């Protein structure tokens, strides 16, 4: 919704669901790339929000969620590229 | 070592004696000879024996070739007049089976054009093709003809010549029937091709380029429309013809690029960034078929095309920007600011373009081809561009903030000169008359910045950096240099919220620590006007000294001041007096 951490929370689920479409029409790869771009942007926003909460700790859960989300995006690109390859291999041997 | 030559040429001289008896030699004997001669092949001592054995196989295959080709043509097996049935197909499969068995006995391995069964299967097409056709549009028409024939005959001929018992698989028939049907097209095309590759005229060199490009296109369509995982017409392209095509394509791309990096003295515009982006997309649309074709002796140029176009050109473009323009010394301050905004926009736009390229399938594949041949552990080929772009983005972002803040320091000079904050007539209804100019300027500035697209987090970064610089300006140049009325302070708070308002900050969210501190300092400042019991105690100059070393254990809990430092709380309290 409004908060960055819940936007990222939902967008992670969405991005994971795109990998297994119950559709028939395969991957919506352009929408997936658009989502990962938005995920990166929102990540940066959450990072800035956490950073700018103490001037120049009890902000540990936010840092943990941030780290695990950055690791998620990094692995998700590998998962996506794999799925993209698999989807064209499958639609050549049919 | 010589004990294996006078002994080797003994079996090798008995092979020639059994070969000298061509008749009264059944297929079994041909296998026995293959068994003996096979090891000694390529020796070059047994080369004569090979040459004889192969030309014997060929003579043993000449008659079933004429028969299979006659039967295929005289029964019209590739038209609607023929159906595949246990009776009308029986003899065809015998003649083709024997031809295949004979071809597999060739030493050391049969040539591509020696698979006699497939040559016969393709003969009908060869005659139809040569009859109907006696450049790019020609090659396209050849594909149209080839495709129609393949469509209505490929799976039919697979149903006809399937023979698991003799090794003729369905996968093999699918590959080879297409390959051999393709051979008369290779020969026809490669005549006009070698006819052009023997000229240095520009008209020629371009006609050769277009020819090669059309070959790539048709090979691609063949792989897609009929699921063909064999060689197309790419076999015709020699390394000398590729070098020509590759250089023509890189030259075309650089020529377009250089017409965009021509330094005008006018303020930079987004269009140039979008046009370079379109250049990269168009050049990728053109190079897509070539990239998708899987020939190993092609990788050498595919990497060359990837680097020189999709790495080098983006890097050079970054340096197109960030570049000393003595022609741009006549720019306004607000013009230099917008010029930088546009630069950062363009750069990040090309970045996302490359991000999209990095997930298209052809790139993923030839990225692994590169990670395998060069043994370089690249995640994406664009890592070297992104990491080089991420630097320039910071330099640009910092430049925007600095140039913006420098201007704000300038427009607040009037508002800075005002010193009557201790004698305020009434409560605030509008903004301080000397701040109106700055507020207007700051709105003009955020509107200029907002003209263009940036990633959400980079927007937040720049605008927060300015909220902080606004706070520092208000605190050091105004607050920490005056003492305030009841409504003087209310007026200042108004002024601050007006300046924060002009940034159009992504709001309804949380607040920065620096702003929380700002309003805590205001909150303390505001005890000068409420005569509470627990406020006369705190607003004592001696309470400040006597409690400063406790970090104001009392005051912190009483007033929820949790972002100010000891010295800061002290200065606020002292400022109330």
């Amino acid at each position: 919704s409004m908060p960055y951490a819940t936007q990222l929370a939902l967008l992670q689920d969405e991005l994971l669901d795109m990998l297994e479409p119950r559709d028939g029409e395969g991957l919506r790869t352009a929408d997936i790339i658009d989502k990962t771009l938005r995920f990166r942007e929102l990540l940066g926003c959450y990072r800035l929000q956490v950073e700018k909460s103490t001037r120049q700790a009890s902000q540990a859960p936010a840092l943990a969620q941030l780290l695990l989300w950055e690791r998620f995006l990094a692995d998700y690109r590998r998962r996506l590229d794999a799925a993209i390859v698999h989807e064209h291999e499958a639609t050549a041997a049919r | 070592a010589g004990e294996r030559r006078a002994q080797n040429a003994c079996t090798l001289a008995a092979v020639t004696e059994k070969l000298g008896r061509a008749a009264e030699l059944d297929y079994c004997d041909l296998e026995a000879l293959h068994a003996e001669l096979e090891p000694l092949a390529r020796s070059a001592d047994a080369a004569p024996q090979v040459e004889q054995f192969n030309e014997l196989l060929t003579e043993r295959a000449r008659v079933p070739r004429r028969d299979l080709e006659h039967e295929l043509l005289e029964r019209r097996c590739d038209t609607e007049l023929f159906v595949s049935t246990d009776d009308s197909v029986h003899e065809l499969r015998e003649k083709a089976g024997l031809l295949f068995q004979l071809s597999q006995l060739l030493l050391p391995e049969p040539r591509a054009d020696q698979l006699w069964n497939f040559v016969c299967m393709a003969n009908n097409f060869r005659i139809k093709f040569i009859y109907h056709f006696t450049e790019q549009q020609s090659i396209e028409n050849y594909f149209k003809f080839l495709d129609k024939y393949l469509s209505e005959n490929l799976y039919k001929y697979m149903d006809i010549f399937e023979d698991e018992s003799k090794g003729i698989t369905r996968t093999l028939i699918h590959k080879q029937f297409i390959n051999h049907i393709l051979e008369p097209v290779r020969e026809k095309v490669n005549v006009t091709m070698t006819k052009i590759a023997a000229s240095n005229s520009a008209s020629d060199v371009k006609m050769l380029v277009l020819l090669i490009s059309e070959i790539f296109i048709t090979d691609n369509a063949l792989k897609k429309s009929h699921y063909y995982d064999g060689v197309g017409l790419v076999s015709l392209i020699d390394e000398a013809a590729l070098e020509v095509w590759q250089n023509f394509e890189v030259e075309s791309a650089v020529s377009q690029f250089e017409k965009l990096t021509t330094p005008g003295a006018s303020l930079m515009s987004p269009k140039n960034g979008a046009d370079f982006g379109k250049l990269l997309e168009n050049m990728y649309r053109y190079l897509e078929p070539f990239f998708s074709i899987d020939y190993r002796n092609l990788f050498s140029v595919k990497y060359q095309l990837v680097d020189e176009i999709f790495i080098q050109l983006p890097l050079k473009y970054r340096s197109f920007l960030l570049s000393k323009n003595i022609l741009q010394n006549e720019l306004t301050a607000e013009q230099q600011f917008e010029n930088t905004c546009v630069k950062l926009h363009s750069l990040l736009l090309i970045s996302n373009i490359l991000v999209r390229f990095s997930h298209d399938f052809t790139f993923i594949e030839m990225t692994q081809q590169i990670n395998k041949i060069t043994d370089s552990d690249y995640e994406y080929i664009f890592d070297e561009v992104w990491e080089s772009y991420d630097e320039a983005v910071i330099v640009l972002r910092d430049s925007i903030v600095h140039r913006w803040v420098k201007g704000l320091s300038s427009s607040l000079r009037n508002y800075f000169k005002y010193n009557e904050w201790d004698s305020i007539a009434t409560a605030p209804e509008q903004c301080s008359a000397e701040l109106v100019g700055a507020l207007a300027w700051m709105k003009k500035m955020t509107d200029i910045f907002d003209k263009y697209w940036y990633p959400q987090h980079i927007i937040a970064q720049i605008k927060v950096a300015l909220l902080e610089n606004i706070i520092k300006f208000m605190l050091n140049y105004v607050v920490k240099l005056n003492k305030f009325s009841e409504n003087g302070l209310r007026q200042l708070t108004f002024d601050y919220e007006a300046l924060r308002a002009t940034l159009g900050l992504p709001l309804e969210h949380s607040s920065v620590a620096e702003e929380l501190a700002l309003f805590e300092y205001f909150n303390i400042l505001s005890m000068k006007y409420t005569n509470n019991k627990i406020t006369s105690k705190f607003l004592d100059a001696e309470y400040v000294s006597s409690h400063h070393t406790r970090n104001f254990r009392e005051l912190r809990e009483s007033l929820q001041v949790s972002h100010l430092t000891s010295d800061e709380i002290a200065d606020a309290l002292y400022r109330t007096l």
